């Protein structure tokens, strides 16, 4: 295929490359904790009119 | 302002001649690059780093990857051939005799040393250690690491390892010591070494009797001259710069290729994922196009530089190939082709990515003034010296070889007769002794 | 990024978060969740080269995996997935040039036929299989040197050898306008 | 070895074929056909795509010339070597080792070939070597004698002087040798009788 | 395009209408009106040297 010929002469030919594909994706946690306190405002006793 | 050299004058005068009294054997070193680093490039990896979209966009650009790969492959094959031509000039590997006595000379500095695990001469190691201070590859990180790589740039090992190359230099040295020039022309014929040097003395026009009379003096000069080579080589003044320049040039070119990756080439940024993420796919490809072309043009430029650089290396290798054939394998009449002065013999020494030649040359010294005449009139017929010069020490006339002052009485054997006495200019009254 | 992740012996300053190599490629990263410094190495890759004796002299081939251990990337490894690389049963030889598959090694030394590199060459030899060997540097002869031994030829032969030298190449001209802008 | 001539032909043929194949490359444009772009894209924006093609073809042309220029330099170097070989080997006897054939060179015959030249080097190589015992000089009457153009040999009984390349022993005479010095200084001198005619 | 239109002996299979050369340039065509095989050759040209 690379030589584009049906016959090949004796020798050494570079053809392609091989690469190991990734197996699984992954992502890491910034360990975020700055949660928004808007929830407890919704979770309040009294509410303005 | 530069001073070209020390101003010198020689007292040219008719009938005035200067003849050396004796000589000085000098060993000069000459270094020639032979082969450069064999390199290959992963076309896709360099242009696109783990980007499928760039990989797709790379396909329709053309068959440049095939073209670039072919160009570098031709360089890599040529490099192995260059090494083969320089060193593989001996059909048969020769072994040094077990006894190292050669008419009073060493060759121990240039002969391979069995003590070291690497079958290399002491001089070879000094060449290796000095050059390898700035070297590349080493293990080549065959095990996991680095030496560039991971960008597509790889280094291919040479066909001939250093050890086998050293064997070739070892084989050439053994043949020259034991056989002189005979093994180069055909089958190797042994010849006692003092006789072999006597042959080479005749080649440069010095009668062999001179060598045998001063064999001890010559041997000491040769041994001492070799010793100076190690000190001069091990000295900080680096005559190995020519070999170093090849290493630097390849490293400088490869470093430029890596640097070119960071260039934006007119795009907003040099990060492929940044282009795709920040820009919409319609506009993103425009910047990708510029980056691909810019990286490509960088790759094309590097190939052209390598191809040009491959020329003089082959030219240097071709010159080295002739020098090994013309100087090592025989005496060379060509002036200054093999060292400075009258060439006697040359010893090849392998070097990283090159070869070092040790030219042994004959240098006259301690000249003396003499009075000379073109011919001698004895019996009404002019006498001409057959090989020598007609010299008068002041009150008597002698004939001596041109290079060495070995006066002899004028005899019919030393001089051939032709013509009368009046025609020639500068003829001189004298008597030609007849045995 | 993509690559094999492993723990690293590198030492990062507290504000340091990633590290780059000489080529300014990310070679180490500090994990966000855990303060551990993890080394990144690219997934194994390399060129593949095929040794063939010629189509008409058999069809067996030998594959060279350039610049990688046979161990890291054996016949188990995709790219050229139909290539099973035969199997581990097929002789696997480790050379400085790279992993070699489909050729065996012998102590006998012949002249080089197909230059693998790093002092290794392959050929088709006997039953007929691809064989890899170390180059025979040349036949070994020791010449008897002595103090007073001289060898003189008694008889000669006249030999005629041929040299081939290129002299000229094809002279070509290009009509640029037609090439760049045809019709 | 005619492949050396063949490789010159193939490289030019290969390079030209590569240039032809480059035309089909789109170079990031819509298509590789100049006419189709113009009918498909109006002049206000067609030149954007045409310029991509024009640059692509121009770059391919530029590389091809550069490759030819580099290759031409290699041929010229070969041509100069051939010219030197024709002058030094064909037109005269060359003392340079291995420049003309292998071994001592006698003559060279030039033969024309397509895009090159073939040299037939007539070389003299020795054979059938025979060992002998030698001595640097011969002591006859307290005076050292040195061979004038030969080397002293003996088969074991009688010493002889012969030429270096061919074995032709002769009786040591005052014509064959020139006398210099005395017998003590020369190392390895050997007693023998020097015949006087 | 511009060229010389001639009858062509190359046989096109019934589905085939276009023919291409080594350079991947259209070398033959089937006429839309009447199904016939026509090859296209560029008009005569040549370098001029003085
Ligand atoms: C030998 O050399 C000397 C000086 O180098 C020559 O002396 C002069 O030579 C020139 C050249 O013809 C004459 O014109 C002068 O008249 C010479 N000097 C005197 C004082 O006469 C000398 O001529 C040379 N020998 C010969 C034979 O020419
Ligand atoms: C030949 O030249 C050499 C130059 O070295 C002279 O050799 C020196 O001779 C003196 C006295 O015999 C010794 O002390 C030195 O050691 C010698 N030099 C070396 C390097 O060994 C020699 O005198 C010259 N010969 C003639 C006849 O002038
Ligand atoms: C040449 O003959 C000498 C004998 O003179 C030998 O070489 C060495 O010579 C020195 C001094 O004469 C002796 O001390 C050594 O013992 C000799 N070597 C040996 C191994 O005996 C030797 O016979 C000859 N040289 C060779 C064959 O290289
Ligand atoms: C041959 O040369 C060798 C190497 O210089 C000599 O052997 C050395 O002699 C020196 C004398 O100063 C000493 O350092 C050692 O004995 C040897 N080795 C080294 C590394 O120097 C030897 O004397 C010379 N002559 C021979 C062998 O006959
Ligand atoms: C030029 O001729 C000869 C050279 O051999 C020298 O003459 C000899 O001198 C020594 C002492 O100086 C005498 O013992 C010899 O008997 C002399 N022989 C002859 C044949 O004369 C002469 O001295 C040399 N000239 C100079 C200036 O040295
Ligand atoms: C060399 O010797 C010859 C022989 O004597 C010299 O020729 C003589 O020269 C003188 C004066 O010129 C004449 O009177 C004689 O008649 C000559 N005799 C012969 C036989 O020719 C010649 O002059 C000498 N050359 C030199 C340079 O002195
Ligand atoms: C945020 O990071 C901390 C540490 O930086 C994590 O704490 C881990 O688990 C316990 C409880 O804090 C500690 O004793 C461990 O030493 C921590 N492990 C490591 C590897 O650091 C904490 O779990 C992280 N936040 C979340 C939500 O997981
Ligand atoms: C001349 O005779 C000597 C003495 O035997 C030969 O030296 C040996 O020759 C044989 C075969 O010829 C070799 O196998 C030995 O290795 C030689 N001896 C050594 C120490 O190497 C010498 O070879 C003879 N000359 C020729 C041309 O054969
Ligand atoms: C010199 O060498 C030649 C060739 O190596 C040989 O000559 C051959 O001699 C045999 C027996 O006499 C003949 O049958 C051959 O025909 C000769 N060769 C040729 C080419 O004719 C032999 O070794 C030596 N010949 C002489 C005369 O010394
Ligand atoms: C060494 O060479 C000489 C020269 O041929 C040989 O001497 C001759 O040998 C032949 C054959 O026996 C006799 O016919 C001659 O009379 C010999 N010449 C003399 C002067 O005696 C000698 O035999 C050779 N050495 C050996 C060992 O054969
Ligand atoms: C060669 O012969 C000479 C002379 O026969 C030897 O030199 C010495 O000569 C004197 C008188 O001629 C004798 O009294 C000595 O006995 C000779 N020397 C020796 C060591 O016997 C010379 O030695 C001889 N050399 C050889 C190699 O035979
Ligand atoms: C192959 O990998 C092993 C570790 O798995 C290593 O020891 C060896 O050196 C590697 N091969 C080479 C040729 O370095
Ligand atoms: C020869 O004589 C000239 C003139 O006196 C002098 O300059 C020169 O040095 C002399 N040559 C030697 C070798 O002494
Ligand atoms: C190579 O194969 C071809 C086709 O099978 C054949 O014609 C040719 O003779 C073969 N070459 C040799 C050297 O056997
Ligand atoms: C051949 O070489 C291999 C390693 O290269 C070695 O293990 C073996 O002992 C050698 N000899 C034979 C007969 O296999
Ligand atoms: C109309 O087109 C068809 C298809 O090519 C053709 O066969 C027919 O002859 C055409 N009509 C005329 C009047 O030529």
């Amino acid at each position: 295929c690379t030589l584009k010929s049906f016959t090949v002469e004796k020798g050494i030919y570079q053809t392609s490359n091989f690469r190991v594909q990734p197996t699984e994706s992954i992502v890491r946690f910034p360990n975020i904790t700055n949660l928004c306190p808007f929830d407890e405002v919704f979770n309040a006793t009294r509410f303005a009119s | 302002t530069m001073s070209l050299g020390a101003e010198n004058s020689v007292a040219y005068s008719n009938n005035s001649i200067a003849i050396p009294t004796n000589f000085t054997i000098s060993v000069t070193t000459e270094i020639l690059p032979v082969s450069m680093t064999k390199t290959s490039v992963d076309c896709t990896m360099y242009i696109c780093g783990d980007s499928t979209e760039c990989s797709n966009l790379l396909l329709q650009y053309g068959s440049f990857c095939t073209q670039l790969k072919r160009a570098l492959t031709g360089i890599a094959v040529e490099q192995d051939k260059n090494t083969q031509e320089v060193f593989a000039q001996v059909k048969q590997i020769y072994k040094t005799p077990p006894i190292k006595y050669f008419g009073g000379f060493n060759f121990s500095q240039i002969l391979p040393d069995p003590s070291k695990p690497s079958k290399r001469s002491p001089i070879e190691d000094l060449l290796f250690n000095k050059v390898t201070l700035a070297d590349a590859g080493f293990i080549k990180q065959y095990g996991d690491c680095c030496a560039q790589k991971f960008k597509g740039l790889t280094v291919l090992p040479p066909l001939l390892t250093d050890e086998m190359i050293a064997q070739y230099t070892s084989a050439l040295l053994a043949g020259t010591i034991t056989s002189g020039w005979t093994f180069g022309a055909g089958p190797a014929l042994q010849i006692p070494f003092p006789m072999q040097m006597a042959y080479r003395f005749n080649g440069i026009g010095v009668t062999q009797n001179v060598l045998y009379e001063n064999q001890k003096l010559i041997a000491n000069q040769f041994n001492s001259a070799i010793g100076k080579i190690q000190d001069s080589l091990s000295s900080t003044p680096s005559a190995l710069g020519k070999l170093q320049d090849v290493v630097n040039h390849n490293a400088q070119a490869l470093n430029t290729l890596v640097k070119q990756l960071s260039s934006k080439f007119g795009a907003i940024s040099s990060v492929l994922n940044d282009i795709f993420s920040r820009l919409d796919p319609p506009e993103a490809e425009v910047q990708i196009d510029r980056l691909i072309t810019g990286r490509l043009q960088s790759l094309q430029t590097y190939v052209t530089q390598q191809l040009i650089r491959a020329a003089e290396i082959r030219a240097s290798a071709n010159l080295a190939a002739t020098k090994m054939s013309e100087c090592v394998l025989g005496q060379s009449k060509r002036v200054d082709f093999c060292g400075k002065g009258y060439h006697l013999m040359s010893f090849p020494q392998s070097a990283p990515h090159g070869v070092v030649f040790l030219h042994v040359t004959y240098v006259p010294a301690q000249e003396k003034n003499f009075t000379t005449a073109p011919a001698i009139c004895h019996d009404g017929k002019a006498h001409f010296p057959r090989e020598g010069v007609f010299v008068s020490n002041g009150t008597h006339w002698f004939v001596t070889q041109r290079n060495f002052y070995e006066p002899q009485i004028i005899t019919t054997d030393n001089t051939f007769v032709s013509g009368n006495c009046d025609v020639v200019i500068g003829i001189v009254n004298n008597t030609v002794y007849d045995p | 990024g993509t690559g094999v992740l492993t723990e690293s012996n590198k030492k990062f300053l507290p504000f340091q978060q990633f590290g780059r190599d000489i080529a300014d490629t990310t070679d180490a990263v500090r994990d966000p969740q855990t303060l551990e410094i993890l080394d990144i190495t690219p997934c194994s890759f390399g060129g593949v080269s095929v040794i063939t004796p010629g189509t008409n002299t058999s069809n067996q081939v030998a594959v060279l995996y350039q610049g990688v251990n046979c161990t890291e990337v054996p016949v188990a490894i995709q790219l050229t997935p139909t290539w099973r690389v035969y199997s581990t049963g097929s002789n696997v030889f480790q050379t400085r040039a790279g992993c070699l598959i489909g050729a065996e090694y012998v102590n006998n030394s012949y002249e080089c036929d197909i230059p693998i590199g790093a002092g290794i060459c392959a050929s088709y030899q006997t039953s007929q299989s691809i064989i890899a060997y170390t180059m025979s540097l040349g036949a070994e002869n020791s010449v008897a040197y002595s103090n007073n031994s001289i060898a003189i030829p008694t008889n000669f032969t006249i030999s005629v050898t041929t040299e081939i030298l290129p002299v000229s190449m094809t002279k070509t001209s290009v009509d640029c306008t037609m090439y760049i802008c045809g019709d």
